[PDB]
C-alpha cells in the first residue's frame, strides 16, 4: 500500500494565519483553549510605535501575538525579492 | 546586514512567508526560475541601471500588503493632535463656504 | 536602636501638647522582647494622642486615616478601641447639629 | 611664538599650513595655551559650510584636505586628553563646547558628540557638563533642519542603551530643548545683465523648492526625533528606574505632536502602574493629556484615594488647579467630596500649603459652603463620612493656623 500518511512538505497543512477577531475558540476534540492574556500596554506601544524587522504585521490564530519573521527568512526573502538563487550553496 | 522591506512586492512575499499561506519548500523551488539564472554579480551600472527599468519580473500584489506598507509608513507626526484637527477644520469650512 | 529615643520625644511631645510618625514606627519592620516593647510604647504614645484628641469634635475624622492605615497593616485590640472612639465621636457629631455659630455646644460636647 | 603663529595664520590661512604643524609640534599651561590657540585658529579658518570629500578648484581642494588632517588630527589628541582623565581636562572639555557650538555643522562633529556623550554618559557629575549641555541646548534651538539634532538624539539613545537608560536627570532635559518639536549701482556689460536675469530666476525657483523640501525634510527629522525620544521613554518606563519623573515629564511635553491613537493607548499604560510619588506623576500626565486642547475616572479615584498616604505639594496644587479650570467638569457636587478628604488630609504639613489649599476652593465659583463640615455621601470607595476640621485645625503648633481658621470662618 501507501500508508495515506503526509509528507513534511505537503501544500495543505493546519493552521491559516491572516492579516493582523482573536481566533481562541477550540481545539480538536472541542475542548476551548485557554486565550493567552493580551501583551503589557507599555510592550505594545513599544512594538507598534517601534516595527521589528522582518514585521509581517500577520498573527496565528491560536494566540493574538504578531508573527514576524526571523534572520534566515529575512534572507530568504532577499534573495527572492532581489531574484537571485535562493539556495547560498548552489552553483549556477 | 539587513532589509528594508519597502516594496509592495516584497510585502506580498513576506506575508505569505510568515502566513504559511504558501509553503517555504515550494516557495524555494519558485525561485529557480528564468530570472533568477540571470545574475547581476559584477555587472558595470550602464547595464544593470536598464536591466532593472526593463527587465524586471513584475510579481502579483495583494491589498493586505498595500495596508502593510502604509502603516509602515504612517509616521509618528502623520496625523497628531493638529493635523487631525485644524486640517479637518479647514476642509469642513472650505466646504461651508 | 534609636528608636526608644524617638518614643521618648514623641511621650513628650504629646505630654506638651495636652501619629504620622507613630504610624512609621508601628509600620515600621522592627515594629510590625525589644521588638515587643516599642511596639507596646508606641501603642501606648497612640492611645495617649487619641485620647488628648478625642474631645474634638472631627476626632472619628482626624483619626479615619489612622484608621484606614492600622487596618491595613496588640494592635487588635488599638483597632478596636480607636474604632470605638471613632464610633463614639461620630455618635457625639451626629448629636450636635447646632450651626457652626453655635459653637458653645461643640464645646460643651468636647 | 604661538601668538605670532595665529597672526600668521589668521592673516594668510592659506599659506600657514606649517605654522599649525608647529604649534601643534609646539603643544601643562603651555599645552593649555596651545590647545586654546588651536581653537581659535581652528574657528577662525573652518569654513562655514560642509566640507564635501573628494588651481582654482584642485588647490582649494588640497587645502581643505590638509585641514581636515589637521582637525583630525587635533580630534584625535582631544580624545586622549579626554580618555587620560584636572584643568588640561577642563580646558580640553571648554574647547570641545565651542568646537561643538562653532563646527557642529563642519566634519568630525559626530566625533566630538560622541566625545561629548561620552564624557557626560559617566553616573558622577565631571567637569563641564554644564557647559555641554548648554551648548547641546543652543544647537537644538538653533538647529532648523534638525539633521544635527537628529544625530544627537541618535548619540544620546546609544548612551542610554550603554547606561541601561540609568543616567543623570538633566541628560533626559536636553530631548525638551528641541526647538523643531517646540516650534548708484555698478555699472553691468549687456551680457551680464542676461546673466544676472538668469541667476535671479534660478535662485527664486531654487528657493521656492528649497522651502518646500525644508518642510518635508523638518517633518521627517521630527516624526524620527520623535521615534527615538518615544522609545527610550518607553524603554525607560519598562526599566522603572529613578529617571521615571524625567521620562514622565518628557512624555508629557512630547505627548501633543504624538498620534491620535498613540495618545489614547498612552493611559492604558499609564494606568498600568516612591510609589506615591510615581501615582502621582501618573494622574499628574493623564490630567495633563486631558487638558489639550481640541479634546479618566480611575485617574481620578488613583489621585483621590492618594491623598491619604501623602498625608510634591505644588504638584497638588496644580493638578487641583487644572481640575478646577475644567470647563463644567466639577463643583457638581462632587468637588465637595473630593475635597472633603483634603481638609482632613490638611491636619498636617506646612501652613502655607494648607493655606493654599484652602484658598483653592475659596477662590472657587462655586457656591457650596458644606464641604468645611458635613455633606452629602462619599461615594468613590468612600473611607469616610456618609451622611469640624477647623475647630481642630485652630489648636496648631502654628499661630497662624487658628487666624486662618478663623478667616475661613
Amino acid at each position: 500500500e501507501i500508508d495515506a500518511g503526509y509528507s513534511s512538505d505537503s501544500s495543505t497543512e493546519d493552521v491559516a494565519p491572516g492579516l493582523y477577531n482573536l481566533y481562541i475558540n477550540y481545539d480538536i476534540d472541542g475542548k476551548k483553549i485557554t486565550r493567552p492574556a493580551t501583551p503589557a500596554a507599555l510592550d505594545s506601544l513599544i512594538a507598534s510605535i517601534d516595527k521589528d524587522k522582518g514585521w509581517t504585521g500577520i498573527v496565528d490564530p491560536m494566540t493574538g501575538k504578531p508573527v514576524n519573521l526571523t534572520t534566515e527568512e529575512l534572507g530568504l526573502l532577499k534573495r527572492l525579492a532581489q531574484s537571485e538563487i535562493p539556495d547560498e550553496n548552489f552553483d549556477p | 546586514n539587513n532589509v528594508e522591506i519597502v516594496t509592495a512586492e516584497a510585502m506580498t512575499l513576506a506575508q505569505d512567508i510568515a502566513s504559511r499561506r504558501k509553503s517555504k519548500a515550494d516557495l524555494i523551488d519558485e525561485g529557480y526560475n528564468r530570472w533568477s539564472f540571470q545574475s547581476k554579480e559584477g555587472l558595470p551600472d550602464w547595464f544593470l541601471d536598464e536591466e532593472t527599468t526593463v527587465n524586471k519580473p513584475n510579481k502579483p500584489i495583494t491589498k493586505e500588503a498595500v495596508l502593510a506598507l502604509r502603516e509602515k509608513m504612517k509616521a509618528l507626526n502623520a496625523r497628531p493632535i493638529k493635523k487631525v484637527l485644524e486640517a479637518q477644520g479647514r476642509k469642513k469650512m472650505r466646504t461651508i463656504k | 536602636q534609636l528608636f526608644p529615643m524617638r518614643f521618648h520625644i514623641i511621650r513628650s511631645l504629646i505630654y506638651l501638647s495636652r501619629a504620622p510618625s507613630l504610624f512609621e514606627v508601628l509600620d515600621s519592620s522592627y515594629v510590625s522582647v525589644y521588638q515587643d516593647g516599642l511596639i507596646d510604647q508606641l501603642l501606648e504614645l497612640l492611645s495617649e494622642y487619641y485620647v488628648l484628641y478625642a474631645t474634638d469634635i472631627s476626632f472619628p475624622e482626624l483619626v479615619i486615616p489612622a484608621i484606614v492605615r492600622s487596618k491595613r497593616f496588640g494592635l487588635l485590640t488599638l483597632v478596636n478601641r480607636l474604632e470605638q472612639q471613632s464610633k463614639f465621636m461620630t455618635e457625639k457629631r451626629n448629636q450636635q447639629k447646632f450651626a457652626p455659630i453655635d459653637s458653645d455646644s461643640v464645646e460643651q460636647f468636647a | 611664538a604661538l601668538g605670532i603663529q595665529a597672526q600668521q595664520l589668521l592673516e594668510e590661512p592659506v599659506e600657514n599650513l606649517h605654522l599649525i604643524r608647529n604649534i601643534f609640534e609646539k603643544f601643562i599651561t603651555i599645552k593649555k595655551l596651545s590647545l586654546l590657540t588651536l581653537l581659535a585658529v581652528f574657528r577662525d579658518i573652518i569654513p562655514g559650510y560642509k566640507i564635501r570629500p573628494l588651481k582654482e578648484v584642485a588647490q582649494r581642494w588640497e587645502y581643505e584636505q590638509t585641514l581636515l588632517k589637521h582637525y583630525a588630527k587635533f580630534l584625535q589628541t582631544l580624545e586622549t586628553i579626554l580618555k587620560s582623565f584636572l584643568s588640561l581636562y577642563q580646558v580640553a572639555v571648554r574647547c570641545c563646547t565651542k568646537l561643538i557650538e562653532q563646527a557642529s555643522h563642519f566634519n568630525l562633529s559626530e566625533k566630538l558628540f560622541a566625545l561629548a556623550v561620552r564624557q557626560i554618559s559617566h553616573k558622577t557629575k565631571r567637569p563641564g557638563f554644564d557647559g555641554i549641555i548648554n551648548s547641546l541646548k543652543n544647537i537644538f534651538e538653533e538647529d532648523n533642519l534638525g539633521k544635527t539634532s537628529l544625530k544627537c538624539v541618535t548619540i544620546l539613545s546609544r548612551m542610554f542603551k550603554q547606561r541601561n537608560y540609568d543616567v543623570l536627570p538633566d541628560v533626559y532635559d536636553l530631548f525638551l530643548s528641541v526647538n523643531i518639536l517646540n516650534d548708484d549701482l555698478p555699472y553691468l556689460t549687456k551680457k551680464a545683465r542676461k546673466n544676472y536675469k538668469e541667476t535671479k530666476k534660478i535662485t527664486q525657483e531654487m528657493k521656492e523648492a528649497d522651502a518646500v523640501i525644508t518642510a518635508q525634510d523638518k517633518e521627517k527629522y521630527q516624526s524620527e526625533i520623535l521615534k527615538i525620544i518615544f522609545i527610550t521613554y518607553f524603554k525607560t518606563l519598562q526599566l522603572k528606574g529613578k529617571l521615571i519623573g524625567n521620562a514622565l515629564e518628557g512624555v508629557a511635553r512630547l505627548s501633543h505632536l504624538l498620534n491620535i491613537e498613540f495618545l489614547g493607548d498612552l493611559l492604558q499604560v499609564l494606568r498600568e502602574l516612591q510609589a506615591t510619588r510615581e501615582a502621582l506623576l501618573t494622574v499628574s500626565t493623564a490630567f495633563e493629556i486631558a487638558s489639550a486642547q481640541g479634546v479618566l475616572g480611575l485617574f481620578v479615584q488613583r489621585l483621590y484615594k492618594i491623598i491619604f498616604p501623602f498625608s510634591e505639594m505644588e504638584m497638588l496644587l496644580k493638578c487641583f488647579q487644572v481640575f478646577f479650570f475644567k470647563s463644567k467638569n466639577i463643583s457638581s457636587s462632587r468637588l465637595s467630596s473630593f475635597s472633603k478628604r483634603l481638609a482632613i488630609a490638611s491636619m498636617q504639613l506646612p501652613e502655607h500649603s494648607a493655606s493654599a489649599d484652602l484658598a483653592l476652593l475659596k477662590k472657587l465659583l462655586s457656591r457650596y459652603s458644606k464641604l468645611s463640615r458635613l455633606l452629602t455621601s462619599e461615594e468613590q470607595i468612600g473611607d469616610g463620612i456618609y451622611n469640624y476640621e477647623p475647630f481642630l485645625l485652630k489648636n496648631h503648633y502654628s499661630p497662624a493656623v487658628s487666624q486662618s481658621a478663623k478667616e475661613l470662618l
